[PDB]
């Protein structure tokens, strides 16, 4: 009945996105453990986290029913224009904060490669250094904006 | 180890 987007499929790693207030602007890493088949009463996905868990003693990865529209695949590799790139004032980021990726807006930039990024959803405002921000992207019409 | 307890912001 539904025509899942090519890259859903069992095994797949995405990210997911969530409809909880607590995770607005959150993607968390995780992978694909079943899909609506052809033959199907559902029209939901299964996911695993990859970092988030049942227990906080750590013993089993949470696993939750999910919409479809939920997810997307790993953001694009990393380019060398984009190892390249300098992130500036302006620039749209997600910050990796308590084991996931959160967009927000650089703000401000300060020596030895860190800046200050302002979060709207949650109205804060972290400093990160470079190598905890990446640029952000969208999943958009079956490809990535920017484009790869 | 995280929870969505100890993730979410709200």
């Amino acid at each position: 009945r539904i025509r899942l987007p090519p890259f859903l499929k069992p095994g797949a790693a995405v990210e997911i996105s969530s409809n909880e207030s607590g995770f607005r602007g959150s993607w968390y890493m995780g992978k694909v453990v079943a899909v609506p088949s052809s033959d199907s009463t559902t029209t939901k996905c299964e996911v695993e986290y990859t970092t988030l868990f049942f227990d906080k003693e750590g013993r089993k990865r949470l696993r939750e029913v999910v919409d479809v529209g939920q997810l997307r695949p790993p953001a694009p590799a990393v380019s060398e224009r984009e190892k390249r790139r300098e992130v500036a004032v302006g620039d749209d980021v997600d910050a990796f904060y308590s084991d996931g990726w959160w967009e927000g807006t650089v703000t401000e930039v300060m020596g030895d490669g860190r800046m200050s990024v302002y979060f709207r959803a949650s109205k804060e405002q972290i400093r990160f250094r470079r190598d905890e921000l990446r640029f952000h992207r969208e999943w958009v019409n079956g490809a990535w904006r920017p484009p790869i | 180890a995280r929870t969505k307890q100890t993730a979410r912001k709200s």
